[PDB]
């Protein structure tokens, strides 16, 4: 026969002239009945004819085809703890999808291999169920049931071959738990393979440091307990006899840095042997030469582990390589930050030699930089001279941007406000942006601080900062305790160490008060600045315009300046007056910020969050106790209300603060209780020793894409404020706040929420410790 | 001015002692380049000079150089060499 | 309620409980300590009025098969290595053969205590502990370790006569394939779904037949107990696979009878013509020994994790490991007497002993069953 | 999106929300439109709509995809004119988009990553189609792209001055040499490196330096 | 709920591309003539225009 035409019917993806080049006849050609079966066939074999009758009208042929084409859905039902797509990506690794050639042969297959997903992903105890849905016009729903019961346990280890060291102490130096005790409650206890696979190398780096070098593991074999759940493992070990380190016989390329070598060479020869300190000194040559050019420093131990007398004898063959490695460095992840603000942030230079903790300290001043997401590079050896290495600088950046929280009383009720932004080094192009102040009918404050932090090539830190606050505390005017405030400060960083820098300036504050409360303390202070003024009265307006130097300094070896794990952060803080300021005193304080991680991944880090401070005169006149210091509520000792923690203003019994609001802000005023009162308000003692502990912890209930954007961290506050000149002869009838044994206890968990402007913290503390005027609020919602 | 703490400038593309006895006028590129390799900067468009000059700046303390060119001729053959100290 | 949100999947009940006959015990014995939840292959043995009953924690008994009275005991909680008093952790099953009483410990080392009084009349470290009971035969300890290694000792001292590496899976493909002889050749299945015989003199393999798929590119059952422990009739190698695929194979080449290779069986009796089995269905069946047809079958159990067939009181008794003893229709499935005597359930197997049906639960553990 | 409806009614219902500019609407009929038919004839059509769809909904991820879609899906093509020009576009939108130039703020200081990667596709386009509708669009880029790579290279060689790192000031504009031959930046950079080289008393060298500051001093 | 007029979203745009100009050639003196090319920054110059920049909007 030959056909006329083929009656292409049923395609549903495929072109009719590329299936035409799949079936053997082609519209002309000759036919015979068997290339009509090889037309079937083929189309069959084409993967998406899941009907082929290719039939003929006498001599014209009519091929009648069902098609297997696009699954127009792949639906996953019961899939509760494993990901739709690593479930899909099976379907992927069978290379069918949504879209993709559906044979209804190929469900049990497959759903062998999602069972032996379930084989291999820790259980077996899960089945799974494809349901085919027909789809519009040749299409399928793939229904996916998923009958997952429960994963495989770690129940049992069995270890044989081992006679020196006890089995079940040797699963506590390995991951492979099987125990969640009843007066000892840790995390779980399942299976993975991965952890038996390490753990073994745990084993094998565990009778490595004693001395058993001819230690080797037999074998091990995980038991198929037929119950779905049971995990015993015999594990063949041979215990390998303890080796004495006897002898380095180190030699190679040694670039007659072979001195060098020998105090990374020094060992105690008969000592035990430790092949995890041989695995770290030959890291140390290679830091050696990796500082001293050679960045391919090849260095091959060789212990010879002699068993006549159960000893070791390390050869170790050494190829330094070359020196001038560091041809140029490349940066990457600066479509957004600027590259001067990068090529400043390296310590290892281009055309030079391989100093390669340079590299790692210049990545250091990016770990600490906190403008970041990831700290990464690539440095790549340029191909040709082993002088051409490249660094590809790629990083990740971070965001900007923070706005303060607590604004207004009504909507359109008289226009009052609190604000505060900032913008995170002006979106990083070198301008450090804080902004803040509050415009309210009763007060207003203003303030700027703003720096160029590298404004010159010393880490130049241009700090302006200035405020203004026409502060009234307007009751009904300003005959009730005003004092505006304002002046200015610039400071400026310095280069102190790589991880030090020194902070310095000089501030201008000029004060102008008027009329304030009947506080003794006050007029304590006021007696301390030779001024006499009258106790039951608020008439006594002041003006005052100080001239402060204030001083301070950084230490850097905490881990990131923004998302930190491990090491530490000194701030030295404070200032003095000078000759020619209203007011001579002093003050000094300093906070630490220190991360002690419980985990050595650093995944569970304590937290070291203290604070410190002292401000006394310099003779004559005193401190300001607007000066003094404040707590609970605030600063990381809170869950009380705002600054709760501190000194009493005792008022006198008052006649005229120039008006009383008339049994409204009441000071022992003419409005009755013309007494002494001492306040609730806690105005705060020269001093400040204060501190909260707090544990980084992880929460394993959110998806880890921003849940390591979180920091979930549970505390204790504790501490006081006090004065070291209260003097309670006078306060005979009062406490005493010359004590530092007025020490509160708060405790709660804080909840770090990185939002897209900056992280969001908000926590609950409950304090169970208080003293006078320790105002509560538990629940704290800050930003 | 008076700043005496100033985290130290370096660089290298230079050589040794040996390095410079490891060589004579006369050799190749080829044979600087066997030995010594590359020099992190070459001559563009004059004739080939193999500059391997040594800096470092000591913080409030001056200035450390050691220079070294290397010119060959248009056959890549050595011509001069040339040592310099610091400035 | 506090415990009442969470959700796994569900294996079916014992239905049908059916009393006919009464059902007792023949007394009440329980080391308690035993099984446990710790799988274990252990299985304790009955000869000559001693209920030769243990734990793998240690402590041996020898309880007085008239009332479980306890003869003797002795405990083989170890008294050094690392520590003093740590627990026997037995492989294999209870062998009493003469003046020696033999278990496998987990720690590969063997013994032989005297069933007169528990004293180790000899001890053994082995190389490897067992996937299977210590096979003491022909002047041999016949082993199959954990790594499938053939080891034959001298059952007075221990004398390793070999230890030949058999049929070897990835894993612990745990299966007691118990080294059997047959007419002086050592007979064995194998945990990798395969089957061998090898001579049992000097461990010389007779042959070794590939059978069945198991777990790795094929995965096969991992709630079937399988006895891969062949049951040879005297030409004719009966064995489960790994998987419990059922083939009937000649003795001394290995040419396949007939076959059920499609079987997930956990445990086996070659009863007569009429082979009584425990299906991973935990659907008895009364197979034929040409061509495995069904005499009869019951799934009154479906779900159950059964121990061995046994004929006891004329019945066809089976209990499980949930505390139901069920007496079967020797003929067509039809409980007879339902014994549901412990809620610990029965690891072991009965062992109609002496007389009696020695079964060791869990931890109910040694129950004496008679009707 | 849009159910399972006639392909046409899509395409006109994307049409409309073409001439609505509902890119965000538009591309929600023509992904339910090659979501059932992608063998469609305007399908492939849709894609050349959909490279103009996402960039005009600056749907950068889907305009990476759907323009290496049409690699994939028309290697060769006429309106790969329209294509390899986007490329570049799309890179040019990725390299440099934020709102620190309505501050009046630069950005050629910034990556020139993507910049990197649209003056080859604006190189590729002008190569690929000489004759374009678009060849002269890419090479007002591509002359506005060399020179913003040019101010990046000037940005980067000024910091080794700053550092004093002249072996690393001579190594970039050397880079900025074998690049640029005309931009003002690099004649900027000239005396820098005569600079340097008389910071490293190399002063000789700095007048062949100086000489070319005297053929290029206007 | 209905906002209304005075700015609901913001505006951006440019014809940057267009604002620059090609750049003034170095010329060198001789021995001092070095490379200036290297792949694409050395641009292929064709022409062949269409509208340029955003006068071109097309489907």
């Amino acid at each position: 026969f030959v056909v006329k035409d083929i009656h292409f019917e049923g395609l549903q993806r495929v072109a009719v002239g590329a299936a035409l080049l799949s079936m053997p006849v082609r519209t002309g050609d000759t036919v015979n009945d068997e290339d009509i079966s090889n037309t079937i066939r083929a189309l069959f074999a084409t993967g998406n004819f899941e009907d082929v009758r290719v039939l003929r009208d006498g001599d014209t042929l009519l091929v009648q085809v069902k098609e297997r084409p696009t699954i127009a859905s792949i639906t996953f039902s019961g899939n509760k703890s494993v990901k739709d797509d690593m479930l899909k990506q099976n379907l992927e690794a069978s290379g069918v999808r949504v879209g993709e050639s559906l044979d209804r042969t190929t469900i049990a297959d497959i759903e062998k291999g999602l069972e032996d997903f379930y084989y291999s992903v820790g259980k077996y105890s899960a089945s799974v169920k494809a349901v085919v849905t027909p789809l519009p016009r040749n299409r399928v729903d793939l229904k996916l049931v998923f009958q997952e019961g429960v994963s495989a346990e770690i129940q049992q280890i069995n270890i044989v071959g081992n006679h020196a060291f006890t089995t079940d102490e040797l699963i506590s130096h390995f991951q492979l738990r099987d125990e969640v005790p009843w007066w000892n409650v840790v995390g779980d206890r399942k299976y993975q393979k991965q952890k038996l696979a390490g753990d073994l190398e745990t084993l094998r780096s565990y009778y490595l440091d004693r001395g058993y070098a001819r230690f080797n593991i037999d074998s091990t074999q995980v038991s198929l307990t037929p119950d779905k759940k049971g995990i015993y493992v015999t594990v063949n070990i041979t215990e390998g006899d303890q080796y004495k380190l006897s002898g380095v016989e180190v030699s190679g390329n040694l670039a007659g840095h072979s001195a060098e070598i020998e105090q990374l060479t020094k060992i105690e020869p008969g000592e035990l042997y430790n092949g995890t300190k041989v695995t770290k000194m030959e890291d140390d040559i290679k830091k050696l030469l990796g500082r001293y050019g050679y960045a391919y420093p090849r260095v091959q131990s060789m212990p010879e582990i002699n068993d006549a007398d159960k000893t070791v004898k390390l050869r170790v063959n050494v190829d330094a390589g070359n020196r001038f490695y560091v041809r140029k460095i490349r940066f990457e992840g600066n479509d957004t930050s600027k590259d001067a603000v990068l090529r400043r942030e390296m310590r290892q230079m281009e055309g030079a030699w391989l100093g390669s903790d340079l590299v790692d300290q210049g990545k250091e001043r990016l770990n600490r930089l906190g403008f970041f997401e990831t700290v990464d590079t690539d440095t790549q050896r340029v191909p040709g001279s082993p002088d051409q290495v490249d660094v590809v600088y790629k990083v990740k950046e971070r965001n900007t941007g923070s706005f303060n929280f607590g604004i207004g009383y009504g909507t359109e009720s008289g226009v009052s406000f609190q604000a505060g932004v900032q913008q995170d080094n002006w979106l990083g192009t070198g301008y450090a942006v804080g902004i803040n102040g509050t415009k309210n009918d009763y007060q207003t404050y203003a303030e700027l601080s703003v720096t160029n932090p590298y404004f010159t090539v010393d880490g130049v830190s241009l700090g302006g900062r200035l405020f203004y606050n026409d502060f009234q505390a307007d009751d009904a005017d300003l005959s009730d305790y005003t004092n505006k405030s304002y002046g200015t400060d610039v400071t400026l960083g310095f280069p102190i160490n790589e991880y030090n820098s020194l902070r310095a300036g000089l501030g201008y504050v000029h004060n102008s008060l008027s009329n304030m409360q009947p506080q003794v303390a006050m007029w304590r202070y006021l007696y301390s600045m030779g001024e006499h003024p009258s106790t039951s009265d608020q008439d006594n307006s002041f003006k005052t315009d100080d001239f402060t130097f204030n001083y301070g300094w950084t230490y850097n070896k905490l881990d990131r300046g923004y998302f930190p794990t491990d090491g530490s952060r000194v701030n030295l803080t404070g200032k003095v007056t000078i000759p020619g300021s209203d007011n001579e005193y002093y003050k000094v304080t300093l906070d630490t910020a220190t991360y002690v991680p419980i985990d050595d991944d650093h995944k569970w880090v304590v937290l070291g969050r203290t604070r410190w401070g002292y401000g006394d005169g310099l003779g004559g006149k005193e401190m300001p106790f607007y000066e003094n210091f404040y707590a609970g509520g605030s600063s990381t000792v809170r869950g009380f209300q705002s600054n709760t923690i501190g000194p009493k203003a005792v008022y006198f019994p008052h006649q005229a603060s120039n008006y009383d609001p008339d049994y409204d802000y009441e000071c022992a005023t003419q409005d009755g209780a013309k007494d002494l009162c001492k306040s609730d308000d806690a105005v705060g003692g020269n001093a400040m020793a204060v501190a909260s502990l707090e544990f980084i912890t992880p929460t394993p209930f959110i998806s880890d894409k921003y849940a390591n954007s979180v920091r979930t961290s549970f505390f204790w506050d504790m501490g006081t404020v006090w004065d070291t000149n209260w003097d309670s002869s006078q306060y005979s009838g009062y406490p005493d706040y010359s004590d530092p044994s007025n020490i509160r206890m708060s405790a709660g968990i804080a909840l770090q929420w990185m939002s897209p402007l900056g992280p969001l913290v908000f926590s609950y503390a409950q304090p169970f410790k208080k003293y006078d005027g320790d105002k509560a609020e538990q629940f704290q919602f800050n930003i | 001015e008076r700043v005496v703490y100033r985290p130290d400038i370096n660089q290298g593309n230079y050589l040794t002692a040996n390095d410079v006895s490891k060589i004579r006028v006369g050799m190749t590129q080829q044979q600087v380049a066997y030995a010594l390799g590359t020099p992190l900067m070459s001559d563009p468009f004059g004739t080939n000079t193999w500059f391997y000059v040594f800096r470092q700046q000591p913080g409030h303390e001056g200035v450390t150089q050691q220079t070294l060119t290397l010119t060959f001729n248009s056959s890549g053959v050595l011509t001069n060499i040339d040592n310099k100290p610091a400035l | 309620l506090f415990n009442s949100e969470e959700d796994v999947v569900k294996m079916s009940p014992l239905p049908t409980v059916e009393n006919q006959f009464t059902p007792t015990t023949a007394w009440s014995t329980s080391v308690g300590s035993g099984i446990g939840n710790f799988y274990s292959n252990l299985h304790p043995a009955l000869a000559d009025n001693v209920v030769y009953a243990a734990d793998r924690a240690g402590l041996v008994k020898a309880l007085n098969a008239d009332d479980g009275k306890e003869i003797w005991s002795v405990s083989l909680a170890e008294k050094d290595g690392w520590f003093s008093k740590e627990p026997a952790l037995l492989s294999g099953g209870v062998t009493v053969s003469g003046g020696h009483v033999y278990i496998g410990s987990e720690k590969a080392q063997v013994y032989a205590l005297n069933t007169s009084d528990g004293t180790v009349a000899w001890q053994t470290k082995v190389a490897g502990e067992a996937l299977s009971r210590p096979v003491v035969s022909d002047g041999l300890v016949l082993i199959h370790t954990s790594n499938g290694q053939l080891q034959a000792l001298n059952e007075a001292d221990g004398a390793v006569k070999w230890t030949v590496n058999l049929d070897m899976p990835s894993l612990s493909l745990r299966g007691e394939s118990a080294p059997t002889t047959a007419f002086g050749a050592a007979v064995v299945g194998g945990d990798n779904g395969r089957v061998s015989a090898v001579l049992m003199e000097q461990g010389q393999m007779i042959w070794q037949q590939r059978i069945s798929q198991a777990t790795g590119s094929t995965e096969i059952d991992r709630l079937s107990d399988v006895d891969t422990t062949p049951v040879v009739v005297n030409g004719v190698v009966f064995a489960l696979a790994y998987n419990g695929n059922l083939t009937a194979l000649d003795l001394r080449s290995g040419q396949i009878m007939w076959k059920r290779e499609l079987g997930s069986v956990n445990d086996f009796i070659v009863d007569g013509n009429r082979i009584y089995l425990v299906d991973q269905n935990d659907r008895v069946m009364a197979l034929t020994i040409d061509g495995g047809v069904t005499l009869w079958t019951q799934s009154d159990l479906l779900h159950r994790l059964l121990t061995s067939p046994v004929l006891y009181n004329g019945n066809l008794v089976v209990g499980d490991s949930e505390g139901y003893l069920h007496w079967i229709n020797v003929e067509d499935g039809r409980f007879v007497a339902q014994q549901k005597v412990d809620s610990s359930g029965f690891q072991t197997e009965p062992v109609a002993a002496d007389g009696k049906l020695l079964i060791q639960a869990k931890d109910g553990t040694v129950y004496s069953i008679t009707r | 999106e849009v159910p399972d409806n006639p392909p046409n009614e899509i395409y006109a219902t994307a049409q409309q929300k073409l001439q609505d500019g509902n890119w965000r609407q538009a591309i929600t009929q023509l992904e339910a439109l090659d979501n059932r038919y992608p063998f469609g004839p305007y399908s492939q059509q849709v894609q050349l709509d959909l490279i103009y769809a996402y960039y005009k909904n600056a749907d950068l991820p889907l305009a990476q995809a759907a323009i290496d879609r049409f690699i994939r899906l028309n290697p060769t093509h006429p309106n790969i004119d329209y294509v390899m020009y986007m490329r570049g576009l799309t890179n040019m939108a990725l390299d440099d988009s934020a709102l620190q130039g309505f501050f009046g703020v630069d950005r050629s200081d910034r990556d020139p990553q993507h910049a990197r990667a649209a003056f080859s596709d604006f190189s590729k386009l002008v190569r690929g189609y000489p004759n374009s509708q678009y060849t002269t669009d890419a090479t007002k880029r591509l002359v506005f792209l060399k020179d913003r790579l040019a101010k990046y290279e000037y940005s980067v060689a000024e910091y080794y001055t700053e550092r004093g790192a002249w072996v690393a000031v001579v190594n970039r504009v050397e880079g900025m040499l074998r690049d640029y031959p005309d931009t003002q930046a690099t004649r900027d950079a000239l005396p820098l490196m005569e600079n340097a080289y008389r910071q490293m008393q190399m002063n000789a060298q700095a007048e062949k330096v100086a000489k070319i500051i005297a053929a290029n001093s206007s | 709920c209905s906002s209304d007029s005075r700015y609901k979203r913001q505006v951006s745009g440019d014809e940057a591309y267009l604002e620059a100009a090609p750049l003034a050639e170095l010329h060198a003196p001789a021995g001092m003539i070095l490379p200036v090319t290297s792949g694409d920054y050395a641009i292929p110059v064709t022409n062949g225009s269409g509208a340029v920049g955003k006068a071109l909007d097309i489907r």
